[PDB]
């Protein structure tokens, strides 16, 4: 709730969140972690949970900074890339799913996280 | 302890046929909690177990299935139950959710405000309610409640497809005579208590396959008394063991057909199909805030 109100006093919410947690600020809590058979494909964003054994799946709206802070999405299409879908996060980054998402991008050809699945 | 591996307990006909006064509910394990599988909200487990029990019921599951989820928000501003519904339902299901307070969710349409402001223009296929009014904690005698139940009863009577189903949260003190009576208009009904929240008088009142006519004449005040008698008589252990194997969690893609029929045309065959979860009757053509 501190960091949520902070990202409303700035023109660059992504940087404001990332600077906050990189400086020791508490990550946003209450991301909606799902229970899943860890038997999925491992892609970044999916219509159903796809965590592998090395990932956790979250409800997409809950790990979207723009959804959580009720601020305008940066997508020119106006449509959130996560809301209504599921987001896979490496299991070693579950301390800050929102920060992981702000910090990383799915590969444009294979849809796995660049650096965390994308073999291209 | 086979029951600990089931998703929860369903009220048996042994208790539905009783005739007793309404008593105070006294659970031996009251308010105990179980830790959750991970950094995982308790409502994840509760909703998953409700879904697991609904997997054993004859739900109609059409294409473009119409699902409305009332009481979906939380004091954390998120909606764990809605995300479970998204994980469970077909990918082409439409989820509309609603709460008095602002939240964000994975529904297709999210409406804020009293459920009475939710205008259901077309009939729906599945209603989930987790609504509960804080004032219900200020307990004289335990009488039937109005609250949001007046709205839900009217919804069942007007805005629910034939063959559609409902799961409506109740508790010892949060309950409605009229809603119990309306369970007699479904092909089958029960109260289902999750193992994840077995230490609470919470149950989900389940109406499976709406027929629009009275199949069972239920005395609703007496039936709540029977529900409390059942809970007072039935050891239930807190458990989430049913969630260890999720390979078959997702709702079966039944492809249930949707037909439009006039009431004069609804005959024995159609009633049989509706009662077996094999048919919905409604338009096949709008949920907004009024
Ligand atoms: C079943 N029960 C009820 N009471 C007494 O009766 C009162 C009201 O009884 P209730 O109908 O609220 O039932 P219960 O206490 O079992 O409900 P619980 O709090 O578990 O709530 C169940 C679900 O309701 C929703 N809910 C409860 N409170 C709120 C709220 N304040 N706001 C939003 N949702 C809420 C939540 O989803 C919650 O999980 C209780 O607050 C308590 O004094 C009991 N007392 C003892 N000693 N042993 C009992 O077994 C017992
Ligand atoms: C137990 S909470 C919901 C928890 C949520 N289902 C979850 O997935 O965590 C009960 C919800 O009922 C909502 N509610 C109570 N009365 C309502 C009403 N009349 N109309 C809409 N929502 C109502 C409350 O605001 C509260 O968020
Ligand atoms: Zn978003
Ligand atoms: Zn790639």
């Amino acid at each position: 709730s501190s960091v949520l109100s902070l990202v409303n006093f700035t023109v660059d919410p992504q940087k404001a969140y990332l600077d906050f947690v990189n400086a020791g600020g508490a990550p946003l809590t209450n991301c909606v972690k799902m229970l899943t058979p860890k038997t999925g494909t491992g892609i970044a964003i999916s219509v159903k949970p796809e965590s592998t054994a090395d990932q956790e799946t979250y409800g997409g709206a809950s790990v979207c900074l723009y959804c959580r802070a009720h601020i305008e999405h940066p997508d020119v299409s106006g449509v959130c890339k996560y809301k209504g879908k599921f987001v896979q996060i490496p299991a070693q980054c579950v301390r800050d799913p929102v920060g992981f998402c702000l910090s990383n991008t799915p590969c444009n050809v294979c849809q796995y996280w660049i650096g965390y699945g994308c073999n291209c | 302890a086979s029951a600990d591996w089931k998703p929860g307990h369903a009220m048996p006909s042994l208790f539905k046929v009783q005739n007793v006064n309404l008593e105070r509910c006294e659970l031996a394990n009251y308010k105990q909690s179980i830790p959750m599988p991970r950094g995982v909200h308790m409502n994840i487990a509760k909703y998953m177990q409700l879904c697991q029990y609904l997997n054993t019921c004859t739900l109609a599951v059409p294409a473009n299935m119409r699902v409305i989820h009332f009481g979906a928000g939380s004091d954390k501003g998120i909606a764990p139950g809605t995300s479970v519904l998204r994980q469970w339902l077909p990918t082409d299901a439409i989820i509309i959710d609603n709460d008095l307070n602002e939240f964000v969710s994975d529904a297709d349409i999210t409406l804020f405000g009293d459920c009475v402001t939710v205008r259901v223009g077309q009939q729906v296929d599945l209603v989930i309610s987790d609504m509960y009014d804080p004032t219900t904690k200020n307990v004289g005698s335990n009488e039937s409640k109005a609250l949001f139940f007046t709205y839900l009863c009217n919804l069942i009577n007007n805005n629910l497809a034939l063959g559609g189903s409902v799961a409506i949260k109740i508790t010892e003190h949060s309950w409605s005579v009229e809603l119990y009576e309306l369970m007699g208009k479904f092909a089958w009904w029960t109260v289902f208590c999750t193992n994840a929240n077995a230490s609470s008088s919470e149950g989900f009142l389940l109406g499976i396959n709406y027929l629009g006519t009275i199949k069972e004449n239920i005395d609703g005040g007496a039936m709540h008394a029977n529900y409390i008698f059942w809970r007072n008589s039935t050891p239930m252990n807190l458990s989430t063991y049913s969630l260890f194997d999720l390979s078959k969690f997702q709702l079966k893609l039944k492809g249930t057909p949707v037909l439009q029929l006039k009431e004069s045309q609804i005959n024995e065959l159609v009633i049989s199909l509706l009662s077996q979860g094999k048919l919905l009757i409604r338009d096949n053509d709008s949920v907004s805030t009024d």
